[PDB]
């Protein structure tokens, strides 16, 4: 998504490992990522 | 299994542990290895830190040399009992062991050209002088220096086996209060008067994470502060709740200041 | 039955590992979980009390008899060959030797040993903080042989691979233990690729303590911040002491939420909510503060 | 070479390490000095303080 | 008020023994020890006693005099054989913990009146 | 136990071995299935005592100290009362084997000494001593059980958590008999009483094991939170 | 030296530990002293005391009776494995062990006339029932229990030696919390059913001091409580300040109680 | 010649009277612990001063200063002999500057606020009383600050007699 990202680990089964979370940025792959998760957290603010 | 069995009953016979591998000859070179598997605590009150690894040392003895057996012989690690290995230790420790479940975390491996890999799982606590000054806004540099009791540079030799990455598993590393910043490895001589000591040093650099001051020192305090400045737009005659607000204001910053006190 | 046990340890060396130069040692390893202990978020560790039994084929103890096993306690274990398995992500473990060392070895005609020991691990278990208290986690155990690459020692999980008792005995205080799971890998290292295995507990968290003592007393110290609108105006005094004690309040109940956490330096759900409601009771009073300034000019 | 496995072998020939040297004919004098390695935390409720040292005697 | 009252004899020929009493405050875990004071102002440490009852001694009077102490009755003293003219002296008693100390003066914070021994040939 | 090896015949009827001639004959392998760090007291000797009567009669005496689990459900804190137990067996040896068996009657066969007791918060009432079967993948295995039976104190809970907060909730029911124009007054009733059942709150639940789910006196101190809140 | 080496050699030789002296014979008596270090960790959570001492065994054994040599044999403490020594344990103890740094702090001496002196250095906590329904103007019994764990008066016999001298040091401890009123002394032999059994009995009596009490605890409650009155010397109609004044002191009055129940 | 590696815990009795500005002299003892003066003696390799070497990055201290070492020898008269002990005496001095900014100084500050009190119009009486009964909180929330970082010594450190003084202060103000 935004912000969080699940991956699977490749062993003919899901193992989805979830890893990213919008609280901690530092667990966002890009800045990217974070500038989008954050215009979207503004957006819902103003909606909000 | 019987010709391996006498293999190593010949090279266990007559081996003595007292002498080292080339006694009279040059020093044996030992490399050593590490993987850390985990560092867990920092205490800035005791100033050390406990490091989990791997800790493996290789190094080449002629009388533990076999042939007619194409195969690395990983033996059951009371051997180590039985041969010399180096007089190894960490000269900044204050308590380690070797794990011991569910038999002691001890590796024994021989090869036919004599060499010994010697491998131990170590939880050590060692000592890290700190500079808390600037604390939370810190960097401190904490060191574990390896060294030989008893041997200098005329009869064992140390180095890093593998250069810069000796040293594995630090990038893995995760701790809730700092970041490892960088690693570095260095492999000197100590010189004394007795002799030249053999020394290596492996120094991480830890960089506090200022998140966890910022939720619960910073932003309280500046809007308690904010809160205090409340009172200069309320009207010079209304006594009663401009004292209530500074002086709780007051009594608000001295809580917090109290709770950060015996809280970190 | 002496002379059998003599018999097997006679021109017996304990150094070297069953099928040393021909195939590697099949291990089938068994737990029974009696207890996960409390789990230290503080140092992200967990308590566990196993019992550990491991078994596996040795044909230089086979034995010719009538009695077709040997049941005995601690006192051959180190007279013969026995595995080097640990467990990788233990920071402390301990067996135990209360009467006597808590062992069992159990030797087939058909060379098969079994060898059962209890064991109590303080087991790492890095946690993601992240949602608390709402958060989950699987908490790992680890373990495979100290020295022996897969080449030499396989270890294999039986079809009762790891059993737990009541579950209610056990001592989670913060945690309700949802389920188990096993896993199998190869991990390459220096000394080589070993086969390790892993056992895998869900943990979920409880939420009686946390809806009691922070999130209903933080919301009702906002609702008593926004009686203050209700209160009417030139009530100055009233008005601004409660404001400000409403701050002070939520003060005092902001420092218990991170007493269960360690430091770490990223929010949570929980210091989200408390945060927020700070800046609630914090906008009441500066709401109040600007209405006061510009209704007296 | 071999003379030092000689030596080390018979150093220990008909010596009883329960008697102290010069028992019962003079004074066994030790000297002693110390290398303060690091002086360790002072724990003021415990009332007690760590020391880490080399410690030699002669 | 804190005070060492200091008793025992002035003259001999000799034995003698030099008794000290605290009063004022409870002196357990403090140093007790006694200094020697000859004509021409030179203060010379003699014998002090920790609260572990270990004797340190001056070396002019090493085997000499011996230092003892009564920790119930908080009581320090000073038992000298082999008494020489050179000994005439005035002899303080002192407590007070040995920080920087053990061997000077300056390290105690309590002192005694003082007593004068003489001996003569 | 007996031990027909170890027959002997001489001036003697009992005969108490060193430890270092006990350890070389064989012991039952009793632990404790509920156990956990224990000591086995060696000061200043090893705390162990081995006699041999005459027709091979084995007695193997120990002194230790037992550290168990006691599973605690603390829904009913501090009211709640407990049935922590000692269960112990053989490890090694199954039903087939090795049977335990108590000395007396089971309930004479667990003697408790009169001034033993050294608990402060709990009340020992009594002990429940039973035997019975585990049955495990290795086998059938005897297990002897005791139950010492806790009842907890309540007075100090009564002192330092009920009763302040009753009166803190009196106290902000006090409010309601004040004339409506002291608007401060009552304010600062309402909001300080609001505090006062914070600071309680925080403290009584200091003192407590960190248990996730709700015991009976958070409920108390809730309800009376709920009250304060109500009054202002 | 040689003579003392044969001497020692004649006395080892042909001894066996696990017959004690005068087995036969009426019962070995076993004089006993203490001299105590320090007193250090008087716990009223875990109702218990540490206590580090040196404790001395004196018996008489006719076998290791030596002549020719006038002076006490002082031997390396390894001895003491091939001595018999007394069945000697405390019944109360918790935590107990020998100091082992440089070496084990042991001592056997051996006299001419047969005596053996063993000495030990044992620090243990012991436990301490304590009443502290008085507390902080309480006294409290701390004990030491020392009893022979496999024999009877018939076999062996405890005494006090040195009589009310046996124990000392006592008027060297001093606690930041306690001061030892007094010490006693008492030998008695338990009656258990199966025979008597020898015991000593070393007890203090604790005064807890109030200096911390009367400062931290008494003086600011006494205080609120003054200040809890100067409502009524204020006008009825001043409603905010007798109010705020009493509720305040009911707050200052909680926060004293919870904290003082927490660092309690 | 015999070399060893050891971490020793040793007793320091403290003189806290003075707190947070005292200073002690922890001591080190060892000896021969069977072997009496008359069989093992101890004594320095080089002169006393010089036989005890303190590295120069080996001060682990947080809140005390290693100011030196003095090194001395004595005897010991125990029940079963005399014996030789040789010490040595660290001198520490405890660092005050934590103590002034956390505890000393912001007591100050609330005694100068309780006494500010007086310059406000006597009118202002729910003002006043407010400000130093809310004074007298402030004063009792710093005071258990203050002594939750002390040892549970029984007579009054010099801290506790100067937070008591403040205390009676903001009583007398009130
Ligand atoms: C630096 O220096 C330190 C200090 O020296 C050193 O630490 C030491 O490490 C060694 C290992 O390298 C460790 O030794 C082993 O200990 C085994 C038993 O347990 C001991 O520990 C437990 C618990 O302690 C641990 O607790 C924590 C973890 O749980 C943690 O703090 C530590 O890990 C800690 O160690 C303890 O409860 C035991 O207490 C006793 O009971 C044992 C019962 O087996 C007994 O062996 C002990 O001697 C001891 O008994 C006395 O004390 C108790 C009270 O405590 C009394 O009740 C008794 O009456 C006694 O007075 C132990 O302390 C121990 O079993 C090991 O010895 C077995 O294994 C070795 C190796 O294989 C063999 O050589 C031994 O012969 C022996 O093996 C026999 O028994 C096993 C079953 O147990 C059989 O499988 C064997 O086949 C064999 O039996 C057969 O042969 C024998 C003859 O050989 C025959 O008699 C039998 O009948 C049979 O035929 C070994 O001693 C040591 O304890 C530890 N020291 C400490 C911590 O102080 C570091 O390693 C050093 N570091 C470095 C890097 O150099
Ligand atoms: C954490 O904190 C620790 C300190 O607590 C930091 O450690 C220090 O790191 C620096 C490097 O960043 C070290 O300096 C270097 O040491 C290496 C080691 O090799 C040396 O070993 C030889 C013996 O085997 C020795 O003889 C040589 O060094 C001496 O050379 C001459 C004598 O011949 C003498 O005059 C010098 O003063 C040296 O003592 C030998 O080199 C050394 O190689 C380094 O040289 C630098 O410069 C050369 C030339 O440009 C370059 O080629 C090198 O690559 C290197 O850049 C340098 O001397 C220092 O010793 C460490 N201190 C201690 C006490 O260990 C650590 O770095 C911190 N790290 C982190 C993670 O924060
Ligand atoms: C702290 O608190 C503890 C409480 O637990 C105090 O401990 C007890 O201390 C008192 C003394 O302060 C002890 O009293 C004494 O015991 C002696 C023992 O002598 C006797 O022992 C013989 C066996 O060796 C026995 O045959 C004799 O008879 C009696 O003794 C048995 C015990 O075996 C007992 O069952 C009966 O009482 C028998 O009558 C022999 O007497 C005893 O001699 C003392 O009595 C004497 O005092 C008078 C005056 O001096 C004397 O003339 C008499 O002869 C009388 O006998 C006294 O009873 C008590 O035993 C201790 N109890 C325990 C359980 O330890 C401790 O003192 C407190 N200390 C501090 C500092 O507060
Ligand atoms: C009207 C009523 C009148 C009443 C009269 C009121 C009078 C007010 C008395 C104040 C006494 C102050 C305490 C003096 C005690 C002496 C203490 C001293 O010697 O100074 C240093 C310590 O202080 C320190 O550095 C710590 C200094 C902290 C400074 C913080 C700045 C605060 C600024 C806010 C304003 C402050 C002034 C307000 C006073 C009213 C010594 O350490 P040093 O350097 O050797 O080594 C580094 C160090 O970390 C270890 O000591
Ligand atoms: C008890 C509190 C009382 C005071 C009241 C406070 C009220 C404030 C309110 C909102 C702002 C919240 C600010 C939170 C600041 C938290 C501090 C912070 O930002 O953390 C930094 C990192 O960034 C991070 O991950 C943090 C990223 C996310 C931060 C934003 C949180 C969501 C904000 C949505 C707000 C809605 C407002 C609506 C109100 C109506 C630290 O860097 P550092 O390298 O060391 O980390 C190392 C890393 O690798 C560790 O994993
Ligand atoms: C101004 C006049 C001056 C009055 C001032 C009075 C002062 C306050 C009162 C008592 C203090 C006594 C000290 C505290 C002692 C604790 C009280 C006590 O000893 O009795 C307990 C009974 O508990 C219990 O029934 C539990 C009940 C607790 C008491 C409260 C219940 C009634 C509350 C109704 C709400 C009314 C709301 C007002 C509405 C108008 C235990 O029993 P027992 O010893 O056998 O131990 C058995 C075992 O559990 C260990 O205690
Ligand atoms: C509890 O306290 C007991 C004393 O009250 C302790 O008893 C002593 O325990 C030691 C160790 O078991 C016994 O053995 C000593 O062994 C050394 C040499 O040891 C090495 O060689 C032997 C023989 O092959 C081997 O078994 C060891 O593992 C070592 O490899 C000798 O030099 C000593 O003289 C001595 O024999 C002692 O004999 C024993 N005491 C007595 C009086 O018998 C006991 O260990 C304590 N338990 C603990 C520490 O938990
Ligand atoms: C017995 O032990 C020896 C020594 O460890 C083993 O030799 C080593 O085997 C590895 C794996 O084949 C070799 O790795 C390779 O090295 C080259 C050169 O650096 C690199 O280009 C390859 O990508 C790979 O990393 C290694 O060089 C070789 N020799 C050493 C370490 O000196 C041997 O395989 C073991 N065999 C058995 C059957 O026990
Ligand atoms: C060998 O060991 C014996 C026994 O410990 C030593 O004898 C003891 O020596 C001391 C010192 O003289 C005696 O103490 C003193 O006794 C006199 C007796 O009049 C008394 O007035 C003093 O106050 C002090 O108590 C102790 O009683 C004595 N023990 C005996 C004789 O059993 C002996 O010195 C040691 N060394 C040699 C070389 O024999
Ligand atoms: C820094 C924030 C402090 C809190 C301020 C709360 C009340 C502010 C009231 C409005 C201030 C802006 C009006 C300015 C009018 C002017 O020009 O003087
Ligand atoms: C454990 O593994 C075995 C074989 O890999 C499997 O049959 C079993 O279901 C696993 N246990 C679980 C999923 O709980
Ligand atoms: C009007 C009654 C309110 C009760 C609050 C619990
Ligand atoms: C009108 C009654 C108010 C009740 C508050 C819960
Ligand atoms: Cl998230």
């Amino acid at each position: 998504g935004l912000f969080h990202y699940c991956v699977g680990s490749g062993l003919a089964g899901r193992e989805l490992t979830c890893r990213g979370s919008f609280t901690d940025f530092s667990t966002i792959p890009s800045s990217a990522f974070k500038a989008a998760a954050f215009f979207v957290l503004l957006s819902m603010v103003l909606i909000l | 299994m019987s010709f391996v069995k006498e293999t190593v009953d010949k090279l266990l016979k007559g081996y003595d542990i007292r002498l080292r591998p080339d006694f009279g000859g040059p020093p044996v070179c030992v490399g050593m290895n590490i993987d850390i598997a985990s560092i867990d605590m920092v205490s800035e009150v005791n100033m050390d830190y406990t490091l989990t690894m791997y800790f493996q040392q290789y190094w080449r003895d002629k009388r533990l040399a076999y042939s007619g057996i194409p195969l690395n012989l990983t033996l059951d690690n009371r051997v180590a009992d039985q041969l010399w290995v180096p007089d190894t230790y960490f000269l900044n420790d204050k308590k380690s062991f070797v794990h011991g479940v569910t038999v002691k975390n001890r590796m024994i491996r021989l090869h036919p050209d004599g060499t010994v890999l010697y491998g131990l799982r170590i939880t050590t606590t060692a000592a890290c002088m700190m500079d808390l000054r600037r604390y939370p806004l810190d960097e401190q540099n904490c060191t574990l220096e390896i060294e030989s009791y008893g041997y200098t540079t005329d009869d064992i030799e140390f180095y890093w086996r593998g250069g810069d990455k000796a040293v594995t598993g630090v990038e893995r590393i995760e701790l809730p209060q700092f970041s490892i910043v960088e690693h570095r490895l260095v492999s000197r001589n100590v010189v004394f008067a007795t002799g030249a000591y053999p020394r290596l040093s492996l120094s991480f650099r830890l960089k506090r994470n200022i998140g966890y001051f910022i939720l619960q020192t910073y932003m309280p305090s500046i809007l308690i502060t904010i809160l205090s400045w409340v009172s200069f737009w309320i009207n010079y005659d209304a006594s009663a709740a401009r004292v209530a607000l500074g002086i709780t204001t007051v009594l608000t910053m001295t809580t917090i200041n109290t709770h950060l006190r015996e809280t970190l | 039955v002496t002379v059998i046990l003599n018999n097997l340890l006679e021109g017996y060396d304990n150094k070297l590992r069953p099928d040393i130069g021909v195939k590697p040692t099949l291990i089938h390893t068994d737990m029974y979980v009696n207890s996960i202990g409390p789990v230290n978020a503080i140092n992200m560790e967990y308590t566990i009390d196993i019992f550990f039994a491991q078994t596996w084929y040795d044909r230089r103890l086979k034995f010719n008899s009538t009695i077709k096993v040997l049941r005995l306690n601690s006192n051959m274990v180190g007279k013969i060959w026995i595995p080097d398995t640990f467990f990788r992500n233990s920071k402390k473990a301990d067996a135990h030797w209360i009467t006597t060392p808590n062992r069992m070895l159990r030797i087939w005609n058909d060379g098969r040993v079994l060898y059962t020991l209890r064991l109590t691990i303080d087991a790492e278990c890095q946690l993601q903080l992240h949602n608390f208290p709402m958060d989950e986690h699987s908490c790992p155990l680890e373990f495979s042989s100290y020295g022996y690459p897969r080449e030499e020692i396989v270890y294999q999980w039986k079809r009762s691979s790891v059993e737990v008792g009541d579950t209610r005995s056990w001592r989670l205080y913060q945690f309700s233990f949802v389920g188990l799971r096993n896993t199998t890998e190869v991990v390459k290292t220096t000394s080589g690729d070993y086969v390790v295995m892993s056992v895998y507990f869900d943990l979920s968290r409880r939420m009686g303590y946390f809806t009691i003592q922070t999130y209903i007393p933080c919301t009702l110290i906002v609702v008593l911040s926004w009686v203050s609108f209700w209160i009417n105006k030139d009530a100055v005094p009233a008005r601004t002491s409660l404001g400000i004690t409403t701050v002070l309040t939520m003060t005092t109940l902001s420092t218990i939420a991170r007493k269960s956490l360690p430091k770490v330096s990223y929010v949570t759900a929980m210091d989200l909510f408390v945060s927020v409601c700070f800046i609630f009771v914090f906008s009441a009073l500066v709401e109040y503060g600007t209405l006061h300034y510009f209704v007296s000019n | 070479t071999t003379v030092f496995t000689r030596i080390l072998d018979r150093l220990l020939d008909g010596y009883d390490n329960r008697l102290r040297p010069g028992l019962g004919e003079r004074v066994t004098e030790v000297k002693t000095d110390i290398f303060v390695t690091s002086f360790g935390p002072v724990s003021d409720h415990d009332m007690e303080y760590t020391i880490d040292v080399f410690f030699r005697q002669s | 008020q804190v005070q060492l009252q200091e008793s025992g004899g002035g003259l001999v020929q000799g034995s003698l023994r030099v008794s000290c009493a605290a009063s004022g405050r409870t002196f357990t875990t403090y140093i007790m020890a006694w200094f020697r004071q000859a004509p021409g102002k030179e203060r010379e440490f003699l014998a002090a006693m920790d609260q572990g009852r270990i004797q340190y001694y001056g070396d002019s009077v090493r085997g000499r005099f011996t230092i003892s102490r009564d920790y119930a009755k908080n009581s320090v003293d000073l038992q000298l054989d082999g008494l020489r003219p050179e000994d005439t002296a005035v002899y303080y008693c002192a407590a007070g913990a040995g920080f920087w100390g053990l061997r000077t003066a300056s390290s105690y914070h309590y002192w005694g009146q003082g007593t004068q021994v003489t001996v003569s040939s | 136990w007996k031990d027909e090896r170890l027959k002997f015949k001489g001036p003697m009827t009992v005969l108490r071995l060193n430890n270092l001639m006990a350890s070389k004959i064989w012991t039952p392998d009793t632990f404790f299935h509920n156990g956990k760090k224990s000591v086995a007291h060696n000061m200043t000797m090893p705390n162990k005592l081995l006699r041999i009567t005459e027709d091979g009669t084995l007695l193997y005496t120990m002194r230790l100290t037992v550290r168990a689990e006691c599973p605690m459900h603390l829904e009913d804190f501090p009211m709640d009362a407990h049935a922590c137990p000692l269960k112990f067996g053989s490890y090694a040896y199954t039903r087939a084997e090795v049977v335990y068996e108590w000395t007396r009657e089971p309930a004479r066969s667990v003697v408790v000494a009169e001034d033993g007791s050294r608990l402060n918060q709990y009340d020992l009432l009594g002990q429940t001593v039973d035997s019975g079967i585990v049955q495990s993948s290795t086998g059938e295995y005897v297990v002897m059980t005791t139950h010492f039976h806790l009842k907890r104190k309540i007075g100090y809970f009564v002192i330092q958590t009920y009763l302040p907060c009753i009166m803190t909730v009196i106290l902000s029911q006090v409010s309601f008999w004040l004339n409506r124009e002291s608007v401060p007054a009552r304010t600062v009733f309402g909001v300080t009483t609001v505090l006062t059942m914070t600071t309680l709150s925080i403290s009584a639940r200091n003192s407590l094991p960190k248990v996730a789910y709700a015991t009976a006196m958070d409920w108390f101190i809730a309800v009376c939170y709920a009250f304060v809140f109500s009054a202002l």
